[PDB]
């Protein structure tokens, strides 16, 4: 119980770890997501008064 | 003298002739180049929309 415990305890901390590495990741992929748009827009409006 | 004073009138009748339909016909082909202006921006607005 003593060892069993122990991963217990061992892989919910890395648990708890990797889900605040998800959370951040996924708010940095919607932050690209959103730069990546405004690169589009304003990419489209250069290239067309350009025209 | 009279003679050629009849043929110069002549001619200036024909030039002033000339020089109306000119005016007349750059006036409607003016009018249709501006409003083909605005057309042609009307179209680059909607492929800014589109694209």
């Amino acid at each position: 119980l003593a060892d069993s415990s122990a991963q217990q305890k061992a892989v919910e901390r890395r648990a708890g770890d990797l889900n605040v590495a998800l959370e951040r990741a996924l708010d940095r992929i919607r932050a690209l997501e959103e730069e990546a748009d405004g690169l589009r827009q304003r990419h489209a409006g250069v290239d067309t008064a350009r025209a | 003298i009279q003679a050629e004073e009849r043929e110069v009138s002549a001619r200036l009748a024909a030039a002033e002739t000339a020089l109306g339909e000119s005016d007349a016909r750059r006036q409607t082909q003016d009018a249709a180049l501006e409003d083909n202006a605005l057309e042609i921006d009307r179209l680059r607005n909607a492929l800014l929309q589109s694209d």
